[PDB]
């Protein structure tokens, strides 16, 4: 389950909201307004999908495995950018591997929903066609399928 | 278990209420929400119609696809953008043969004829695929292609708010429970939630409702009980919401029986298809033996699902269901074997296929290369475990449990049609209300892609809906006023009772989120062909675990809560203890063992194709608190042979 | 888990060390425990010799007996005080019988003939046992006596008081680990422990020490896994001590693979003892078929032992297991029909076997009543269900597993004495230190009786051995000061490591106690034969459970701790593991199938009485860090033929 | 498990020790030193034995069954006394059972461990016989056992 490092977290500085709080699937990053300082308030319920380590800014979120079938000593710690992600996987024994992956070939709140698509009109909404079909699936022609005889 | 750092308390009464009118509601903005949110903004324009999606999280990493995922599972490809061409036909044989013989080929052809072009826009919008170097998208298995997406999530979020406007998407609101129209009993009105970010209650008024909320998981114990009981294989973030408060308003279900039973890298859960497909690894049992081979006979007796290509995964859970039993575990998947024979001596090339390796687990389940790392695994080195993970309640996947949900008018056949007060594609058999992705049963395989395409399509049906029937529902104010005193109820009798104990959670009037919840896995588990029993029942245990679940039903009008998350942690339970019921009668009513590898019904061992090749469909009446099956038998819509 | 209300941290520099000198140090306040105490007190006047008693609870209700029993499940009967007179001869023949031919019967016939005296003495101390009109102890089956046992545990209690005294008691004291002769490796000299209520480290010199602290629970993973993973059929409150202390100190195990597995009411495990032999009651399967007959033939194949009367309970348990393999579940006892039978029609009869029924849960298991109330659960009405619980070690009930104890001087065979360096009764292989209870191995079914029995008896053998042998250890202060450093070292570590995380119980550098449970749990679960696989395993899932062990025990180093209740509860858990290892290496080693029931060995599953026909002994050498085994053959020892 | 009622435990501030912190076989029982008032410290390792419930002296101790497998409702009440232990099954449904047995046939404190026992010797101490022995066995003579042949 992820847990927060106190001395890199400062509970969002001035930011207009707590990143870990905001992104969790399963609503368990929190902050404690007495520490100023977030935590997992229900680690059995996370599902260690990484969300809060990589959008917190401080790089203040680790995770460190369930304790039911992980020995201590294991980390994975991802460094998120634009384009890529790198990670770093450290072994109980020591073992180092890094890697990088690339998570997006264009600019992030670049996506213009329907680019290209004709407007929609009242004929249209009676077909089987989704917005812009049959284009969009690279085939001469809508897909045809055969009925069983 | 939760212990709360301290009390976040209120009475219904002093919760202000929120009303939101819309005209397309979307509950849950996971991937199918997600699609729907996206295409119903481009039919809206036609009516000026207004487009609402409520996730009880945040879009932007919410549901299954939080981590990412390696690979879009469901990509025809039926112009050569791949490694391998495909056919709609091929495809449409290959689910309904995984089914077992059982898929509503009507529903399962019509997602599939307009998945590529979702994944088309996927890749416009920036998900990076993977290319060969003459540029065609490297292919898994025959419908998967890999891509780098971990933020897959992150860029459907985008195109979803770009489409329906973030003044249109409310995060952080927990729907429970649906509203029917007060001029109409069967059909739709709008549906009720609380947020779990401050106190305030949400009333959606809505001419259509589309359930988008994921499936269910948590209602089986897991393999790990403590900690690791957050270590689900399928999302632990979908808690069976749609399913409740879909069947609460008597939309009927379907295939409620066909649970999936995930065969993963064991306790992580790492996933296996690219190792089995891509890497061609081999899984062999403590003995060195590839069971696939071994047992393969075994599969004799189920002409022809058995001779099918690739084999049906039940059939193949089978497999290593008998080796289990035998006791020829530990299974492992040869890692080491495989990357060698893959690099074939060159350095380099293991070195690349290794990243690959690791990439396909650090785009998704990063929990297994965790796991490799505390435990010192080198997947070059040595094998890994793998075991098959409790069961899952999806439609998306390679389960087909989900609502009765119509289909396209040019596909579906009559017999299909019979339930359906108005025919829109993928409309429930309540008026007015859909059903997508996790939530439409009776075609599965959909996956990521497929979920947001069926999301796309129930969208484009509730646009022509609402301009053709021109609904215009109204809710029924007493009701509401009465789900809300339900909503915060937990709290008042966490206030109520705290003071009979000098413990929070060791009350004799009151159970907790968590305490219900371990009792419902120890019931699903021990009853159900949870993992307790190698996932065998009878009618006996099934039975008992009716008469358990009535305990614990009648036990959740004593759920207490201590703040805003435990509420929303107590309704999740709630949801997933009538998902469980749902899940308990249907596989009672199915008297036969058709996915073996899933489920055996001890009682009744063998496959019957002459008295159940069919559907199994379900209503439950509220008002007379009864549940009342159909079989409605399978027909073959697609032309295709095995 | 556990959730401490505030810090009690000690760093071991500031612990102040109270040392207490005593000629005979008895570790556990339970059955055995008390009785060594009792019988020592009597003859350690000879020599004017001190006898202290220490114990981590209390005494008063401390151990297996705090709900009190409802039956003496060891009394002979030489002179007829009973129902059922029986034979020493036929006793020992029982046992042996029972443990699938492999049993000390040395020290069987050994406890055996002295039992009744110390049963004579507990109803002079005010026990009530059940008595017929004649004035005759009240038989349940044929070895066991019907009591009002509610306060069995305060009356021993107050025995072993009177007779040691309240200022030889030491209560609140947890022993974590023996101290040894720093001038002779195999001879002890006392044992380091430290008080769960307030800073204190305690060092206690002395010639003989007694293992008497209860067998083990807590290993495996139970069916209940949330609360009720507090409801161990088995005591809870016994961790394994005596079996870490132990076999560190160099002590020899013995037939430490032999687990039981109880057959019990399920989730609440109530007894069914009287049921079965007082009641009469039948157990069938789902189907209302009664299994002990319909897999009677099963049995057969073991010679002679399926043909026993009575049946072995590893073979009963066997019969259960195919039904519940079969997936005949659920099981019943069906009470019901054994009280209408027994009743005969005879209303006021009927009312007065039903109170007995009663008073057998009230005496011993207070929840399988309480399980009954919440479940609406009428026995004269419906049959209840029941299951085998997860495996548990001990050695004084119908399991034997313990260390490998000398026997009297007129029984016990040469075969049987080359082992020990020292010929006195119930001493283990380390010069000075006994073993009794579920601590003392090969020597099964003494029940509460016997094991006040064996302490008795090892408590005069501990004295005759300071007055011939005069010992005199000397202990190593240099080892006493690193074992208070390791005593309070999990509270140092939680203060060192804390401040890395936000949350207490989410550390990258350290596992709590119950962490370390869950993980023990679970690795011991999946392969070490736990409920997960049916009781089944092989080697490869053995050697795996060592590398996991491994892998906890490394991670042992790295235990925090936030107050004493922790503490203990920290060094339980090191227990556990060791006890644990000890148990998978046992099971490792025996490459057979004797007690299917208790667990089967899939690659070697056949009983073995060609070359397994022996006690399976083993000595772990700290110093070394290398365990040993060695087979000693059984011979029969008493005259008796099948 | 046991839980504690607030309106009824007193901290067994008038008494020399507290009962149910004395009494408990797994240490689960103990004080808030707050509200000096009782409480399970750790619930999941009660076997709920009952000692502390039969031991309160002002009866605030009762027990609310596992969550894993008890539908809320039933209780096992005991009233123990000096010679028998009172006790009220109460069902879910209502149903209530009342029995009572016996616990004690002798005063409390007045055991005399080795009453009528002759003294030890030094040659008894190289027998088999245990203190009382043989004559509490029953029987004028040791018993006898035959060994094999
Ligand atoms: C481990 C794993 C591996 C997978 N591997 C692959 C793969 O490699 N390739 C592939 O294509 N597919 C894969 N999938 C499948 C894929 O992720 C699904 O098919 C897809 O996400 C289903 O979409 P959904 O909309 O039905 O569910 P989700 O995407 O889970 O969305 C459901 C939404 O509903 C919300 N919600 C739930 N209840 C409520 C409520 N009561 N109120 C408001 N909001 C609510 C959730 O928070 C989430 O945002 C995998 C899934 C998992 C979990
Ligand atoms: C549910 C159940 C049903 C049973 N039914 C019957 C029956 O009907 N009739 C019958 O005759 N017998 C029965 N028995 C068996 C009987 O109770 C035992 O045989 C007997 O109690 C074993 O005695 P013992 O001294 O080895 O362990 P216990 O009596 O359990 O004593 C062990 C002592 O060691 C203490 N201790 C443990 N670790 C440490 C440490 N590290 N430091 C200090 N002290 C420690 C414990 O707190 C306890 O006081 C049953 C037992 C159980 C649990
Ligand atoms: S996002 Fe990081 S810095 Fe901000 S509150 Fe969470 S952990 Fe602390
Ligand atoms: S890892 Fe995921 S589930 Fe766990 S706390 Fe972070 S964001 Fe939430
Ligand atoms: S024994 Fe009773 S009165 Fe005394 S502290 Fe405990 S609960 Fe309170
Ligand atoms: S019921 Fe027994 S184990 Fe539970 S707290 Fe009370 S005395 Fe302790």
């Amino acid at each position: 389950p992820s847990f927060v490092n106190p001395e890199k977290c400062d509970g969002c500085k001035a930011l207009e909201r707590t990143a870990c709080e905001y992104i969790c699937p399963n609503d368990l990053m929190t902050l404690d307004k007495e520490k100023m300082k977030a935590y997992n308030r229900e680690p059995d319920m996370c599902w260690e999908c990484y969300s809060c380590v990589k959008m917190c800014p401080q790089g203040a979120i680790d995770v460190r495995g369930y304790v039911d079938y992980s020995p201590l000593g294991g980390a994975c710690v991802p460094m998120r950018g634009t384009s890529d992600i790198m990670w770093t996987v450290k072994y109980r024994n020591g073992k180092v591997l890094r890697f990088k992956f690339a998570i997006r070939t264009t600019p992030w709140g670049s996506i213009q929903p329907f680019e290209g698509f004709p407007e929609p009109t009242e004929e249209a909404l009676k077909s089987e066609l989704l917005a812009g079909e049959p284009e969009i699936i690279g085939t001469s022609e809508f897909p045809q399928v055969k009925k069983k005889a | 278990v939760y212990y709360p750092k301290k009390y976040e308390l209120y009475k219904a009464d002093e919760v202000p209420t929120e009303v939101v009118e819309t005209d397309i509601l979307i509950i849950g903005g996971g991937f199918s929400g997600c699609g729907a949110a996206y295409e119903a903004a481009y039919w809206a324009k036609l009516g000026g119609l207004k487009v609402t999606l409520v996730e009880k999280a945040a879009v932007e990493r919410s549901g299954a696809v939080a981590q990412g995922l390696s690979a879009i599972n469901t990509y025809i490809d039926l112009t050569g953008r791949s490694e391998r061409q495909n056919t709609l036909e091929d495809y449409v044989r290959y689910v309904t043969l995984d089914m077992m013989g059982l898929a509503r080929e009507d529903l399962v052809a019509d997602y599939a004829r307009h998945v590529d072009g979702t994944v088309h826009l996927f890749e416009k919008w920036g998900l990076p695929i993977w290319k060969t170097p003459d540029g065609k998208y490297v292919r898994e298995g025959q419908w998967q292609i890999m891509i780098h997406g971990e933020s897959y999530k992150p860029i459907i979020a985008e195109a979803a708010k770009m489409a329906v406007g973030e003044e249109n998407i409310y995060e952080r609101v927990f729907i429970f429970e649906l509203l029917k129209d007060n001029n109409d009993p069967n059909a739709v009105a709008g549906a009720v939630g609380f947020s779990v970010r401050e106190p305030k209650f949400y009333v959606f008024k809505a001419k259509a409702v589309i359930l988008a909320t994921g499936g269910a998981t948590l209602l089986f114990r897991p393999r790990s009980t403590g900690e690791a009981a957050g270590r689900t294989w399928y999302a632990i973030f979908d808690t069976g919401s749609g399913y409740y408060m879909g069947l609460k308003a008597g939309a009927m279900l379907t295939q409620f029986e066909h649970r999936f039973i995930p065969f993963r890298f064991k306790d992580g859960y790492g996933p296996v298809g690219a190792w089995f497909l891509f890497f061609k690894c081999k899984a062999k049992n403590a003995y060195g033996e590839e069971y696939i081979k071994t047992r393969a006979a075994e599969l004799e007796k189920y002409k022809p699902y058995g001779a099918a290509q690739p084999i049906p995964t039940p059939l193949r859970n089978h497999q290593v269901m008998l080796e289990i039993m035998d006791g020829n575990q530990p299974i492992y998947m040869h890692t080491e074997e495989a990357l060698a024979e893959l690099a074939g001596g060159d350095k380099k090339k293991l070195k690349h296929i290794y990243e690959e390796a690791f990439e396909d687990f650090l785009d998704m389940t990063v929990s297994q290369a965790l796991l490799w790392a505390c435990q010192n695994i080198d997947p070059q080195e040595q094998p890994s475990e793998a075991a098959p993970a409790e069961p899952y309640i999806m439609g998306s996947h390679s389960g087909e449990a989900g609502f009765w949900v119509c289909g396209p008018e040019d596909l579906m056949p009559e017999e299909y049609a019979k339930l359906f007060p108005l025919k829109y594609n993928r409309m429930t058999t309540v008026k007015g209300l859909f059903a997508i992705g996790d939530c439409a049963g009776a075609n599965p395989h959909k996956f990521s892609s497929g979920s947001f395409t069926e999301g796309r399509i129930a969208a484009k049906a509730a646009v022509r809906f609402i301009l053709e029937q021109k609904p215009n529902p109204e809710i029924d104010d007493a009701v509401v006023e009465e789900l809300k005193k339900k909503a915060y109820a937990p709290m008042e009798r966490f206030m109520q009772y705290k003071d009979l104990s000098t413990a929070d959670d060791v009350n004799p009037e009151y159970i907790l989120p968590w305490q219900g919840l371990v009792r419902l896995q120890k019931i699903m588990d021990e009853y159900a062909a949870g993992i307790a029993t190698i996932y065998k029942t009878n009618e006996k245990m099934l039975q008992r675990a009716l008469e358990l679940l009535a305990f614990l039903k009648e036990d959740l009008e004593k759920l207490a809560a201590r703040d805003l998350h435990e509420l929303m942690r107590a309704w999740e339970l709630v949801h997933r203890v009538w998902t469980a019921e749902a899940h308990v009668r249907h596989m009672l009513f199915r008297k036969e063992t058709r996915w073996p590898g899933y489920y055996y019904r001890t009682d009744y061992p063998e496959l019957n194709d002459e008295e159940w090749k069919c559907f199994v469909c379900s209503k439950y009446d509220a008002e007379k608190d009864e549940w009342t099956f159909e079989k409605v038998p399978y027909v073959q819509v697609i032309e295709w042979s095995f």
